C-alpha cells in the first residue's frame, strides 16, 4: 500500500508562514513526481506546486503562489514539503499532496489564514 | 506541406471563427490551425489564433520524428474533431499529462488517451511549463497571433472514417489485447487488467487502434494495409488563386462530374472554376489484429501512461 501523510496545516495570520509536509510510504519520492493541490470550499481543486523527478528534480509553481511557496524534498526522509510564506486570505484551503498520475492522495491538511 | 490553404496571416485577434459547411472549407481551416484556435477559444479562455505563418504543417509532434505528418492529408485527432469524427475533450484534472514532450512554451497540446482524446489549453498570455501541468504567464504570447511552434500533437496518428464493429468483435479484440499485455494493470487510469499489486505509472509508447467502443485496442503484433478507396473525403476542391470551393460548389463537383480535376478525381467523379484533387495520404488503413481485419476510426503509435503488475 502507498501511504501519504500530511502535516503542518493550521491557523495563521496573513503574512504568516507554514511548512507542509507529506511523508510517503510504498514508493521512493526520489523517482516520483509529486504535486501539491489545494481545495477551497466552493472553488475547484487548483494545482499549486510540482517537484518533477522526470525533470531531474525541477520545481514548478502556480502563478498565484510563485515566489511565496517553495516545494522541496528530503530523499533520505522520503518526505516532500511545501514552504508557504507571506500567506494571503486566498491561500485558505485544504492542501493535498499527490503522486502524479495516481489516485494516491494525502489525507489533506487544512490551512486557514485570517486576521 | 499544406492540403489546400497556405499558412494563415491573421490580423484581428478578435475576429470570429465561422462555422464553414463545405468539406474543403473545413480542410482549409484545418490547414491554418483555425480548428485548434477555435478549441482554445472555447475551452481555455484564449483570444486570437495559433498557427501564425506556419499552419498545420509547422505543428510540433511528440515524437519529433513523425511518419504520419509527412503525409499532409493524414488526419490528426484535432483535424478529426473539426470534421465531427471524434471529440478532443478538454482535459480534466485526472487526465494524465505524459512526460517526455517538450511542453515548455506550448499553448495547446493533445494526445490520444486509452479511452478517447484529450487536449490541454492555456489562456491568453500564458503557456505551459516544462512538465506540461501548469499554465504560467508568457510575454511572448501577448500577440495573440502565435506561431505553430506553440501547438503540440502527441503521437504518430492517422484518423479516418470508420467501419463500426459490433460489440462482440470489440470484446474479442479487447480480450486478445489483454492477453498480449498481461502485465499491464491500468492505462491512463483505466483498468486494463485486474491487478493485485501495481507499479508506479510510467510512460508507454504503444501501437493502438480506435474501433469506436469504450476504449482503444493496444496491439503488440499487427499488420496494416493501406487502401486508396477514392471516396469523396479523399478529394479537396479549390478555385484557382482564391482557395477552397464553396460547399455548394464542392458538392456539385463531387456529385455531378461537371468540374475540372486531377486524373484520379475524374476517374471516380467525372470532369469537363473548381478543381478537385487527391489529398496526399497513403489511404485508409486496415488493421489485421487478433485474426481479424478492421477499419479503425484512428490508428497510431502514441505515448500513454501504464502501470504494471507487481
Ligand atoms: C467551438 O465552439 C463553437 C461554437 O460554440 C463550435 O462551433 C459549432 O460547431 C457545431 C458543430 O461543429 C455547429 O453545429 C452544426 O451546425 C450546422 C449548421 O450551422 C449553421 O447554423 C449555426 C446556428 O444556426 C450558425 O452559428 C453557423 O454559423 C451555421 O451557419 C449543421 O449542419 C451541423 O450538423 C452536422 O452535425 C450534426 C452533429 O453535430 C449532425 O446532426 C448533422 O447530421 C450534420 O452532420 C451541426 O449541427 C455549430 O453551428 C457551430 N457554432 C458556431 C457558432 O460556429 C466549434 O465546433 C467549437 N470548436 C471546437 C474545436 O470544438
Ligand atoms: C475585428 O475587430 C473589430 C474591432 O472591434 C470587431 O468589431 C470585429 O468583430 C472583428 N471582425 C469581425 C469580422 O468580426
Amino acid at each position: 500500500a502507498v501511504q501519504l501523510v500530511e502535516s503542518g496545516g493550521g491557523l495563521v495570520q496573513p503574512g504568516g508562514s507554514l511548512r507542509l509536509s507529506c511523508a510517503a510510504s510504498g514508493f521512493t519520492i526520489s523517482n516520483a513526481d509529486m504535486r501539491w493541490y489545494r481545495q477551497a470550499p466552493g472553488k475547484e481543486r487548483e494545482l499549486v506546486a510540482l517537484l518533477l523527478s522526470s525533470l531531474g528534480g525541477s520545481t514548478e509553481y502556480a502563478d498565484s503562489v510563485k515566489g511565496r511557496f517553495t516545494m522541496f524534498r528530503d530523499n533520505a526522509r522520503n518526505t516532500v514539503y511545501l514552504q508557504m510564506d507571506n500567506l494571503k486570505a486566498e491561500d485558505t484551503a485544504v492542501y493535498y499532496c499527490n503522486v502524479r498520475w495516481t489516485d494516491y492522495w494525502g489525507q489533506g491538511t487544512q490551512v486557514t489564514v485570517s486576521s | 506541406g499544406p492540403i489546400i490553404c497556405a499558412g494563415p496571416i491573421h490580423s484581428n485577434k478578435s475576429a470570429d471563427i465561422p462555422h464553414l459547411l463545405g468539406y474543403s472549407e473545413k480542410i482549409c481551416q484545418i490547414d491554418r490551425l483555425i480548428h485548434v484556435s477555435s478549441w482554445l477559444r472555447n475551452h481555455s479562455q484564449f483570444q486570437g489564433y495559433v498557427g501564425q505563418r506556419g499552419g498545420r504543417s509547422q505543428v510540433s509532434y511528440y515524437p519529433a520524428e513523425n511518419s504520419y505528418s509527412r503525409w499532409s492529408g493524414l488526419l490528426s485527432p484535432c483535424d478529426a474533431d473539426w470534421l465531427g469524427m471524434l471529440v478532443v475533450k478538454k482535459a480534466k484534472g485526472s487526465d494524465m499529462i505524459v512526460p517526455g514532450p517538450s511542453y515548455k512554451g506550448k499553448v495547446f497540446f493533445e494526445r490520444p488517451t486509452f479511452d478517447g482524446y484529450v487536449g490541454w489549453g492555456c489562456g491568453s498570455g500564458k503557456s505551459r511549463t516544462e512538465s506540461g501541468e501548469l499554465c504560467s504567464s508568457d510575454s511572448g504570447t501577448s500577440s495573440g497571433l502565435l506561431p505553430s511552434d506553440r501547438v503540440l500533437w502527441i503521437g504518430d496518428v492517422a484518423c479516418q472514417p470508420m467501419t463500426p464493429i459490433p460489440e462482440e468483435t470489440f470484446l474479442e479484440l479487447k480480450s486478445f489485447s489483454q492477453s498480449e499485455f498481461p502485465d499491464i494493470c491500468k492505462i491512463d487510469g483505466i483498468v486494463f487488467n485486474q491487478c493485485e499489486g501495481e507499479s508506479l505509472p510510467q510512460p508507454f509508447d504503444v501501437a493502438w487502434m480506435d474501433v469506436g467502443h469504450s476504449h482503444k485496442i493496444i496491439m503488440r503484433e499487427h499488420k496494416t494495409k493501406w487502401v486508396q478507396e477514392s471516396s469523396s473525403k479523399d478529394f479537396v476542391c479549390y478555385k484557382e488563386g482564391t482557395g477552397p470551393c464553396s460547399e455548394s460548389e464542392e458538392k456539385t463537383c463531387k456529385t455531378s462530374g461537371s468540374c475540372r480535376g486531377d486524373m484520379q478525381f475524374c476517374k471516380v467523379a467525372g470532369c469537363e472554376k473548381c478543381r478537385c484533387s487527391l489529398v496526399h495520404k497513403p489511404g485508409e488503413v486496415v488493421v489485421s489484429y487478433g485474426g481479424m481485419r478492421v477499419r479503425p476510426k484512428c490508428y497510431g503509435f502514441s505515448r500513454m501512461m501504464a502501470t504494471l503488475e507487481v
